[PDB]
RNA sequence: UAUUAUAUUUAUUCAUAUAAUUAAUAGGAUAAUAUUUGUAGUUUUUGAUACCAUGAUAAGGAUUAUAAAUUGAAAGUGUUAAUAUCAUAAUCAAAAUUUAUUAUUUAUAUUAAAUAUGUAUGUGUAGAUAAAAUAAGAAAUUA
C-alpha cells in the first residue's frame, strides 16, 4: 500500500488468475462456484439479474 | 575538535615525504631485465 | 519500474560470423570439450610450462565463486614477486638472515 | 547492525539479541595495584591477604 | 450466480476487459486526490499548463490596493467584451486577454500607440483581472512566458469585486458521457510481457470518478438511489 | 549535502561533560537552550527508541 | 568522548556488506567500602555445607 | 513409499534402507516394549528411578467431558485392576482394553502390557503378493 | 503422444533479438543438442581470412608505418615470458604462420583436471565436483 | 451448483453506522473484492473453527478430554467414550482450576514475556487476538 | 564494450558540459521523461519529451 | 497527480514467474534509518511568540 | 481454506510456520519447566530453611503444579520436525539430508547452491576443508572449539 | 616393438513412518500535548489437493602418464516455472515389518538416567555374489 497503490496478489495467485481470464475466453463451463461463504449467491440481492450467457 | 582535520587541508601542514598516486604503482610493475651479467 | 534497471545499456555484440580457429565442432564420435581451449592446451608443457595463471604471488588471487577458476582481485593488474620483498631480497623474504621457521625459533 | 538488519520490523529484535549475547562485562585489576596504603595508612593488600 | 461482469474474462465484447485488476497499467493504482473542488486551472487535466500557474492575490489584497495604490504596481484588466463590462476596477488598465501574444511582443513606444498607456517594466508587479479568474489566468501564462517577474492572478476577480455573475468563457463541470471504443492511443503496450492493458485515460478517467462520486449531503445522495439501497445491482460482495 | 552540520552532534557530548562539571545546564540563555534543544532531537538517542 | 564517536561512527560508512564489532577496555575507578562490605570475624557458629545445596541460593 | 498405511504415505521416501544417527528414527514404535525379563522386570522400559512420580498421564488435570483411550504411558495401577472401570489403550487396529484385571500388572506402563506386533496377523489386509512373501518368512501357512 | 509445449520468447530490455534466436528454440527435439561457436572482431577477422583491398590515406599510411610483422609476432610470442603473462601456443601458431608464410581407468572422467588452459572455464551448473586448474591437493613442502 | 465452505455469515459493525456509511463507495481489494474473514464466521462455526487446529491438546481432537460426542470410529470400530466420573476411579483428579494457568508478572521475564501458560500463545497487544473487537 | 558493473551516481558528475547543451534548460525547455506507449522492438523504452 | 507517484511494478504477467529477476530493490546499505527530528509550523510560531 | 484461492503453490509450507509457533512456546514454558523438574526430583534436602516434610510436601505441590499446566511446552527439540522454509521439505537433523547452518534440506540446498542463491565455496568433496580445526579432528573437535569460545573462555563470577 | 604388471587380498543371515480448516495493516519513558485509551463497512467465486495438471541438479571406472599436477563423467535420480475442473488427509512426541539396493557387538569380568530390542551354539561349512592397485608395502599373456 505505501509503495504500489494496493495490495497485490502473490505470484501463484496472480497466476490462476491471469489463467482463469485466458480460458474463460474460450471455453465455459468447465468451471464451479466455490465459495467462503454460500449465501451471496444462494439468496442474492433484490437486483442481480446475471446477465445471461451463450 | 574539527570535523575534517587541519592536516588534510592546511598547506603549513603538507607532508613533504608524500609522494602522488601514479609515480609509486607505475614504478612497483617495473620489471627489471634479468640478464644483468654475461652468464646467468 | 524497479525493473528499469536490468535493462542493456550497450548494444550487445552480434553473432555476425562463422565458430573461431580450431573450434571444437564434432564429427561422428568426438569426445569434446567447449571448455578446453583446442590450441593452449595441445601446446607442449615443456615449452609453455605447467602454469595455468601467472607467476605471481597468491595473495593476488581469489578462488571464484561459481567458476572453476581463479580471478585476480585488482582487475587484471599484477604486481611482480619483487615487489612483496623489501628490495633485493634473498629469495623474496622479509629478512634475507632466515627462512620463517629460522625466524621463528631464533626470535624464541 | 550496519547490514541487513538495519532497518527494518527485524532490526529491533535483532538488535536486542546482539547485546544479550553481549551482556558480559570483564573486570579486570592487578593485585599489584591493591596494595597501596589505606586510608588508615595499613596496607591494603598485604602477603597474606 | 456468475456472468461477463462477474467472471475473469481477458477481453469482454472483443475491447480489453477494463474489470480486471491485471488489465491496467500498475501506475493506476498509485495514490490521487480529488481536484475538483479546486480552482479551474489546478485540476490535472490542465496538467501541461501546470508549470505556468500564476501567484495569487486575493480580495483583501484588492481592496487595500483600491485605497492605498503603489506607483509601480499595474492594475490590467483582461476583461474581453466590452458588451459584458460595465465598470471600472479602479486604477486598471485595459489589455483583453485576445490581444496579449500581440501587446507583450510591441516595443515601448509601439505599445504606447496601441494601448494608449506605458508599458509595465518587467520588473513590476502586475495584477491580472477578469470576470471568472479564467481569462486572467490565460492572460497570465502569457505574461510569464514573455517574462515578467511579478504576475499576480485574482480569481474570482470582477465577480467578487462588483457581485456581478459571469463568465469568459462558457466551460461547464460536467464532461459528456464517452462516445466511442476506448482510443488506441491510450492502449500501453508492456515491454516485458508484450501485453496489451488499459490507462486511464478515455471512458475511464478519474473526471468521471469524480463527476459521479457520491454528493456531499445525506439528503441529496439518498435522493439519488432507490429506496433499499446505492448499489443493488452488484453482488453483495462487490458493493 | 552541507558538511558542517556534524559539528552539532558534537553537542550531546559536551551537555554530558557539564554535567561532570557541575555546570547546571539550565543557565543557558533560553535562546542557546532552543537552538541546543534542536541540535539534540538531530543526534541523540536513547536505547529504548 | 570524541574519538570514541567517529570510532562508533565508522559503521555508517563501511565497505559493502561488511560489517564490525566495537571491544572497549578501559580504566575505571571502583571503590572499596568498609562500610557497606566490613571485615569483620567469622561467625561464632560457623557455616556447614548444608548451607549450600541446590536451591540454597534462593 | 510402496503402500499408503496412513496420510504419510504420500509425503514420505523411504531412502531404501537408510541409517539413523544413535536412538534418533524419526518415527518412535516401540516393538521392544513389551519384551520379557525377570531380573530386569523393574528396570527395563521404566522410570530410571523408583523414586519418580508417576507421569503426567496417570491423572486428570483439567475438567474433562471424557476420554476414548488413556496414554500408553500411563502406568498399571492397583485401582486400575480393583476398581473394575474402562482401561483402554490405543493399539492396532484399534484399541486394546484391559478387561481381565490382574495384580501382576501393577507397576509398569502399559507400554509394557501390549504386544506390539502380534504373532497373528490379517489375511485380509494383505496383498496376495505381500501374502506371498509372508509365506516365503514362514509365517503364513501355504 | 503429450507433447511438450513451448511459448516463444519476444524481445526484452535485457533480451535482444539476437540472443533469443541463438539461445532460445520452441522446438524442443532440437533441446540438448551442443554448442554452437561464432566469431567477433578479431576472430571473426583471422576465420574469414578478408584479404584488404588499399584504400586511401589511413591505408598508405598503415603500409609505411607497418614495420616488420615477421619480428613483432616473435616478440609477441617471447614476451609470454614477462612476469604476467603465459607462454600461449596461439601467438606461437602465428609467428608459424608469418615464417612458414611461403588415471588410465579414468581419463573419460578426468577431463578437466590436470593443468588445462581454458577457453571458456567450466561453471557450477555444468560441473558437479571440479575445483579448477589452479589447485593442487597434494602439495609438497617446498622452502 | 454453489459449494460454500460456511452456509451463513455476520457483519463486523453495526447498524447506526452501517445503514449511513452504505452510500460512501469504498474500495475494497482489487483483486479479491469480496472479504469473508474470521470476524464474519457465526458463533457455532467460530466455536469449532477455533477447535481445530491445537494439535492434541485442543478441544477439537477426539481424544483431549474436551470432545462432546458420545462415540468415534477408529477404522470401522466403534469406540464408546469413558466419562470422566468413571475415569476418576483410577485416574486420581488433581485440579487446581484457572490460577494454575497464570504466573506472577514478577516472572514475566522469565518467561519471555508471558503470564499465560495456555496452549495458544497470548497476546498483550490490541490486534493479533482481535476478533472484530 | 559492456559493462562490468553498474552505479547510482548523481547526475552532476558527468553531465554535458555547459557550453555544449543549449542556454537555460529549466527555464526555455519543458522536459518531461516519459515512457513509449507503443511496443518498442528494440532501443529504449523511455524517451525525453 | 503527483508525478513522482510511479509504478514501481510491471504490468503483471508470467514474466515474474518464469524469470529471476528480482521483485523489489536490495536494501541500500548506506541509506541512514528515517527517522524523527524536526518541528510544525505550529510549534516554531509557538516558540516566537 | 479447503483450496479456495490458495496463495503459496506448496501448502504445508505453513506447517513451517506452525514450527516457529513450537519454539516461542517453548521459550515461554522452559525456565518453568526445568524448575518444576529440578525441585521435583531432589532427594537431597533442598536448603537448610527447607527439609523434611515441608520439602516432601513442597515437592509433590510443585509436580501438582506442573502436571496441571495444560499446554506447557516439554518435547525435546530433537522430536520436532525440520522442514524448508522454501520448499517444505524435510530432512532428519544430523543427518547428510538436513543443511543446518542455512536450516534448509539437502534438497534446497542443492537447488540453492547449483543455480546461484545461496553464497558457498567449493571445496575437494573428500576430505575435512579449508577450516583448520575440522581438520584436525573432524566433526566433534569443531563442535568442541565451539563450545570452548561460547563458554570457557569466560571465568564466570 | 620401443612411452613397462589384473590373478593378489579381504569380504556376503540386513528389518523399521502418524490422531484434517494455508487469506490484512496497526508505532507507547527521558519527543512542544491526536483516548488514533479500545483504528469494528459479512456474504461473486473455482488448480498443486487424497487428483490429471511440461521444463531443472543423481547414480553409473575402460587409454591426453608424471611434472612445478585431482582416481569421479551432461544426457538425468520424489519435492522447482503457462494443460487444471472428485474429495481439508502432514509430524508438536512415545505409534502397525514384505520393502531389490543393507558392512552388527562371536566366549576372563556384560542393563545407572529421555525408553531403547528374547534371539539363529551347531566341522568359517550350498548355489550365487561384494570390494580394492590413491601412506603405503601385490609385478609380467594390449587394441
Ligand atoms: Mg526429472
Ligand atoms: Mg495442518
Amino acid at each position: 500500500m505505501t509503495v504500489h497503490g494496493t495490495s497485490l496478489p502473490s505470484t501463484y495467485r496472480m497466476h490462476k488468475d491471469i489463467n482463469k481470464a485466458q480460458r474463460n475466453d474460450r471455453k465455459l463451463s468447465g468451471n464451479r462456484f466455490k465459495v467462503l461463504c454460500s449465501s451471496g449467491a444462494k439468496n442474492p440481492p433484490s437486483g442481480w439479474e446475471p446477465i445471461p450467457d451463450a | 575538535s574539527a570535523n575534517i582535520p587541519r592536516s588534510v587541508w592546511d598547506p603549513a601542514q603538507h607532508n613533504p615525504n608524500w609522494s602522488d598516486s601514479y609515480g609509486h604503482d607505475i614504478t612497483n610493475r617495473r620489471a627489471w631485465p634479468a640478464r644483468k651479467w654475461t652468464v646467468g | 519500474y524497479y525493473w528499469s534497471r536490468y535493462r542493456m545499456p550497450t548494444q550487445m555484440p552480434k553473432f555476425d560470423g562463422p565458430a573461431p580457429v580450431a573450434a571444437p565442432q564434432s564429427m561422428n564420435s568426438t569426445k569434446t570439450n567447449e571448455f578446453i581451449d583446442p590450441i593452449d592446451d595441445k601446446f607442449p608443457m615443456s615449452i609453455r610450462g605447467p602454469l595455468v595463471r601467472p607467476d605471481v604471488p597468491e595473495d593476488q588471487y581469489v578462488d571464484s565463486w561459481y567458476i572453476c577458476t581463479s580471478m585476480t582481485h585488482h582487475m587484471g593488474d599484477y604486481r611482480p614477486w619483487s615487489a612483496s620483498a623489501p628490495p633485493n631480497a634473498f629469495r623474496f623474504r622479509p629478512f634475507n638472515e632466515f627462512d620463517a621457521k629460522g625466524r621463528e625459533y631464533v626470535q624464541y | 547492525d550496519n547490514l541487513q538488519y538495519k532497518r527494518y520490523d527485524w532490526q529491533g529484535w535483532y538488535q536486542r539479541m546482539l547485546d544479550v549475547h553481549n551482556r558480559n562485562v570483564s573486570l579486570r585489576c592487578r593485585i599489584c595495584d591493591l596494595q597501596r596504603l589505606d586510608g588508615n595508612g595499613v596496607q591494603f593488600v598485604d602477603m597474606q591477604t | 450466480q456468475a456472468d461477463r461482469r462477474t467472471r475473469h474474462h481477458m477481453m469482454v465484447d472483443g475491447q480489453i476487459n477494463p474489470r480486471e485488476w491485471f488489465n491496467w497499467h500498475p501506475k493506476e493504482y498509485q495514490p490521487w486526490y480529488f481536484d475538483r473542488h479546486k480552482f479551474l486551472y489546478e485540476q490535472r487535466q490542465y496538467a501541461q499548463f501546470h508549470h505556468l500557474l500564476c501567484h495569487q492575490v486575493y480580495l483583501k489584497d484588492m481592496l487595500h490596493l483600491m485605497r492605498y495604490p503603489e506607483p509601480y504596481t499595474h492594475i490590467i484588466d483582461c476583461r474581453t467584451s466590452t458588451q459584458k463590462m460595465h465598470r471600472w476596477v479602479p486604477h486598471s488598465l485595459w489589455l483583453p486577454r485576445d490581444e496579449v501574444e500581440y501587446a507583450l511582443q510591441l516595443s515601448a513606444d509601439e505599445f504606447l500607440d496601441m494601448y494608449g498607456f506605458r508599458k509595465p517594466d518587467k520588473s513590476d508587479d502586475v495584477i491580472l483581472l477578469s470576470h471568472n479568474g479564467i481569462y486572467s489566468e490565460q492572460a497570465g501564462w502569457e505574461w510569464k512566458k514573455q517574462f515578467f517577474q511579478h504576475v499576480y492572478n485574482y480569481r474570482g476577480g470582477t465577480n467578487e469585486l462588483f457581485g456581478e455573475s459571469y463568465s469568459d468563457m462558457n466551460v461547464s463541470d460536467v464532461l459528456s458521457p464517452w462516445k466511442g471504443p476506448f482510443p488506441q492511443s491510450g492502449v500501453f503496450v508492456d515491454k516485458w510481457s508484450k501485453r496489451k492493458v488499459l490507462t486511464r485515460t478515455g471512458p475511464f478517467d478519474r473526471q468521471y470518478e469524480m463527476q459521479d462520486f457520491a454528493l456531499p449531503d445525506l439528503e441529496l445522495e439518498k435522493a439519488r438511489h432507490p429506496e433499499e439501497g446505492p448499489r443493488q445491482n452488484m453482488p453483495f460482495g462487490l458493493q | 549535502a552541507n558538511i558542517n552540520v556534524v559539528e552539532k552532534k558534537k553537542v550531546p557530548l559536551v551537555l554530558a561533560q557539564m554535567d561532570e562539571l557541575g555546570v547546571p545546564r539550565t543557565h543557558l540563555s533560553r535562546v542557546l537552550m532552543d537552538e541546543v534543544e534542536d541540535s539534540l532531537r538531530k543526534f541523540q538517542t536513547y536505547r529504548s527508541r | 568522548t570524541e574519538f570514541e564517536k567517529r570510532m562508533y561512527d565508522i559503521r555508517h560508512w563501511l565497505h559493502r556488506q561488511t560489517s564490525c564489532e566495537f571491544h572497549t577496555i578501559y580504566r575505571r575507578n571502583v571503590i572499596h567500602d568498609s562500610a557497606v562490605f566490613p571485615t569483620e570475624h567469622d561467625p561464632a557458629t560457623p557455616t556447614t555445607h548444608e548451607h549450600h545445596r541446590m536451591f540454597s541460593f534462593a | 513409499l510402496k503402500i499408503a498405511k496412513s496420510a504419510f504415505g504420500f509425503y514420505l521416501a523411504r531412502r531404501g534402507q537408510r541409517k539413523y544417527p544413535f536412538l534418533r528414527r524419526p518415527h518412535i514404535k516401540n516393538t521392544h516394549s513389551m519384551n520379557p525379563s525377570a531380573p530386569y522386570f523393574w528396570s527395563f522400559m521404566t522410570a530410571k528411578s523408583q523414586m519418580a512420580f508417576l507421569p503426567e498421564e496417570n491423572y486428570i488435570t483439567g475438567d474433562w467431558t471424557g476420554k476414548f483411550f488413556v496414554s500408553k504411558r500411563q502406568v498399571y495401577t492397583l485401582q486400575h485392576a480393583t476398581s473394575g472401570a474402562k482401561v483402554r489403550v490405543k493399539s492396532f487396529p484399534s484399541i486394546f482394553e484391559f478387561n481381565s484385571p490382574s495384580r501382576w500388572n501393577i507397576g509398569k506402563e502399559m507400554n509394557t502390557l501390549t504386544k506390539p506386533r502380534m504373532d497373528l496377523i490379517d489375511e485380509q489386509m494383505l496383498t496376495k503378493k505381500q501374502r506371498l512373501d509372508y509365506v516365503r518368512a514362514g509365517l503364513l501357512p501355504k | 503422444a503429450k507433447r511438450r509445449v513451448i511459448v516463444p520468447i519476444h524481445p526484452t530490455p535485457n533480451f535482444p533479438a539476437h540472443f533469443i534466436k541463438s539461445a532460445f528454440t520452441t522446438d524442443p527435439l532440437k533441446e540438448k543438442q551442443k554448442a554452437r561457436f561464432s566469431s567477433g572482431g578479431e576472430a571473426m577477422r583471422e576465420v574469414q581470412d578478408i584479404p584488404k583491398n588499399l584504400e586511401g590515406e589511413r591505408s598508405r599510411r598503415d603500409l609505411a608505418s607497418r614495420g616488420d610483422t615477421e619480428f613483432q609476432a616473435l616478440v609477441e610470442f617471447i614476451e609470454g615470458a614477462s612476469y604476467d603473462q603465459l607462454i600461449s601456443g596461439r601467438r606461437f601458431k602465428k609467428v608459424y604462420d608469418v615464417l612458414s608464410e611461403n588415471g588410465h581407468v579414468m581419463t573419460p572422467h578426468t577431463t578437466l583436471h590436470g593443468r588445462r588452459i581454458f577457453w571458456i572455464p567450466p561453471t557450477w551448473n555444468r560441473a558437479g565436483r571440479f575445483l579448477g586448474p589452479h589447485v593442487t591437493l597434494y602439495p609438497g613442502m617446498t622452502p | 451448483s454453489v459449494s460454500g465452505v460456511f452456509s451463513k455469515g455476520r457483519g463486523i459493525g453495526h447498524e447506526a453506522t452501517t445503514s449511513i456509511l452504505r452510500y460512501i463507495p469504498r474500495a475494497r481489494v482489487p483483486w479479491q473484492p469480496s472479504r469473508f474473514g474470521r470476524e464474519n464466521l457465526t458463533a457455532a462455526d467460530m466455536a469449532r473453527l477455533w477447535s481445530r487446529g491445537r494439535y492434541r491438546d485442543g478441544p477439537g481432537n477426539y481424544n483431549s478430554g474436551y470432545c462432546t460426542e458420545r462415540t468415534h470410529v477408529l477404522e470401522e470400530n466403534t469406540v464408546s467414550i469413558i466419562p470422566r466420573r468413571e475415569l476418576e476411579k483410577y485416574m486420581p483428579d488433581i485440579t487446581i482450576g484457572p490460577k494454575a494457568l497464570v504466573t506472577p508478572v514478577s516472572l514475566m521475564n522469565a518467561r519471555n514475556g508471558h503470564r499465560v501458560t495456555h496452549d495458544l500463545l497470548h497476546s498483550y497487544d490490541p490486534h493479533i487476538g482481535r476478533l472484530g473487537k | 564494450q559492456g559493462a562490468v558493473a553498474t552505479a547510482e551516481i548523481p547526475a552532476f558528475f558527468n553531465e554535458r558540459p555547459a557550453w555544449e547543451r543549449p542556454p537555460l534548460e529549466e527555464t526555455l525547455y519543458v522536459t518531461t521523461n516519459k515512457e513509449r506507449y507503443d511496443d518498442v522492438r528494440g532501443g529504449d523504452i523511455y524517451y525525453d519529451d | 497527480m503527483l508525478s513522482q507517484n510511479v509504478a514501481k511494478t510491471t504490468v503483471p504477467s508470467y514474466y515474474m514467474i518464469r524469470t529471476n529477476l528480482p521483485h523489489r530493490k536490495p536494501q541500500n546499505q548506506w541509506e541512514g534509518v528515517y527517522y524523527y527530528s524536526g518541528i510544525t509550523k505550529r510549534q516554531r510560531h509557538l516558540i516566537l511568540l | 481454506m479447503r483450496h479456495i484461492g490458495q496463495d503459496v503453490p506448496k501448502r504445508h509450507t505453513h506447517f513451517v510456520l506452525e514450527s516457529r509457533l513450537m519454539y516461542e512456546k517453548s521459550f515461554r514454558d522452559c525456565w518453568l519447566h526445568s524448575v518444576c523438574r529440578a525441585i521435583s526430583q531432589l532427594d537431597e534436602p533442598l536448603s537448610k530453611t527447607v527439609v523434611g516434610t515441608h520439602q516432601k510436601m513442597l515437592q509433590r505441590k510443585v509436580t501438582c503444579f506442573q502436571y496441571n499446566q495444560y499446554g506447557l511446552f516439554k518435547t525435546p527439540y530433537y522430536r520436532l520436525a525440520n522442514v524448508d522454509r522454501y520448499h517444505a521439505v524435510q530432512g532428519v537433523a544430523g543427518t547428510r539430508e538436513w543443511v543446518p547452518y542455512v536450516n534448509v534440506s539437502y534438497w534446497t540446498m542443492n537447488k540453492m547452491v547449483r543455480g546461484g542463491n545461496l553464497l558457498v565455496h567449493r571445496v575437494h568433496y573428500t576430505g575435512w576443508g579449508t577450516d583448520s580445526h575440522l581438520k584436525k579432528g573432524g566433526w566433534e573437535h569443531r563442535w568442541n572449539k565451539v563450545l570452548q569460545r561460547n563458554v570457557l573462555q569466560y571465568s564466570r563470577i
